[PDB]
């Protein structure tokens, strides 16, 4: 569970500014409109208490290359039966009738539903895989109201850390599309936050951070 | 062409100037308003630290897989000095 | 196609690339450009093996897969003075604290 060289070089380097954050937030343009953006607090967006509804909302800008982290705040007690956190294409529905894990049904989004702690991408025709991998007895894994999404659009993967612990690659087969971060709640008044943490070219690092990386472990 | 980077113990390791360049030190030293030499930079440090030119040049100046630079966990604190020393 | 090696003799260590399919003799043409010596009071060796004029490094040796930019494969080299060569000396990189 040892954080891979780019992440964690990533990682420690100064968390992007304020304004790199809002320009990565949620996209108020391209929500369910069971959601809303708070309007004092623009990275966070609030969902009506509506039932029967799953509801997603898209972050801004759509990633293409580099590999990118950001960071999620979702409180434990505000997720229900259905919480589900990952990227997609411009094309997935943002919301569904009925509650489900809609992040990761059909082949436009991947997802990980945090509460069963399975990975879905095109659900209706692909069974979910446990993640992480080391769970046994259908045991929960419980994230904590904060966790890291990482994903590297020049490998083509998504993987997640949580309390500093590299969880392993979740999805693979990512290269070439343009994806945007998501996530589907079915939790009456959730609040959800995210805060871009910071992007990497593929580019060979400076010999310092390589070096400290090294010591760090 | 060529340029001379000599380690404390008395190494001599003939580089690429271009390749030399990734070290913003070595980069200012060497302009300004031939050699370059190192009283702290043992060559244990100092050929690691060329390997690292020739790395960066080479992977930067490309799109294929970059692969990951060894850093045996033995030298990490001297190479750390002086990378942040060379600045590179 | 490309070899990336350390050519060292003493406390001399030449950074430098050449293809694969290029010869013995070609490289000491190189050395010749930095060092100031002609191929003739030169001797390349891999390791205590001395290496001949009209092979490729590859066949030496010195492939893509042996020899990368992050960790060059070595030459030895042996200069001439007066029709006798000086036996292969290259002194070692000092060592780590412990």
């Amino acid at each position: 569970f040892v954080k891979p060289a780019r992440i964690d070089i990533l990682l420690d380097m100064p968390p992007a500014s304020r304004d790199l954050q809002l320009k990565h937030s949620w996209n108020s343009e391209d929500r369910s409109l069971n959601i809303f953006v708070k309007e004092d607090d623009k990275l966070t967006f609030h969902r009506h208490p509506v039932a029967q509804s799953t509801d997603c909302i898209r972050g801004k800008v759509g990633l293409t290359k580099g590999l990118h982290i950001w960071e999620i705040y979702w409180p434990t007690r505000q997720r229900g039966t259905h919480a589900v956190v990952g990227v997609c294409t411009a094309d997935a529905p943002l919301h569904s009738v009925g509650y489900q894990s809609l992040v990761g049904s059909t082949e436009q989004s991947w997802g990980w539903d945090l509460g069963r702690n399975k990975l879905y991408h095109d659900s209706k025709n692909c069974a979910g895989v446990t993640y992480p991998a080391i769970l046994k007895n259908d045991e929960a894994f419980l994230v904590p109201d904060k966790f890291l999404v990482a994903l590297d659009m020049d490998e083509g993967t998504l993987s997640f850390i949580v309390d500093q612990q590299y969880l392993g690659i979740a999805f693979r087969g990512l290269r070439g599309k343009k994806l945007y971060p998501i996530v589907s709640a079915v939790w009456g008044h959730c609040e959800i936050t995210m805060r871009y943490i910071g992007g990497l070219d593929p580019e060979p690092l400076p010999l310092m951070d390589l070096c400290r990386r090294t010591i760090r472990q | 062409m060529y340029v001379k980077l000599i380690s404390s113990d008395g190494h001599e390791f003939i580089v690429k100037r271009e390749h030399a360049l990734t070290s913003g030190t070595i980069k200012a030293m060497l302009s300004g308003p031939n050699e370059v030499n190192f009283r702290e930079i043992p060559s244990h440090v100092l050929s690691k630290v060329c390997m690292y030119f020739t790395y960066k040049v080479r992977y930067t100046n490309s799109s294929t897989e970059i692969p990951e630079f060894p850093i045996a966990p033995e030298i990490a604190l001297e190479l750390l000095m002086a990378a942040n020393f060379l600045d590179c | 196609m490309d070899v990336f090696l350390m050519i060292r003799r003493h406390k001399t260590t030449i950074f430098t690339d050449a293809k694969e399919s290029s010869t013995v003799f070609e490289l000491k043409r190189i050395v010749e450009g930095i060092l100031k010596r002609p191929p003739e009071e030169q001797r390349l060796y891999k390791d205590d093996q001395l290496l001949d004029d009209g092979k490729t490094l590859g066949e030496c040796g010195f492939t893509s897969q042996t020899a990368r930019p992050q960790a060059p494969a070595t030459v030895g080299l042996a200069f001439r003075a007066d029709d006798t060569f000086e036996a292969l000396r290259i002194e070692p990189f000092s060592s780590p604290p412990e």
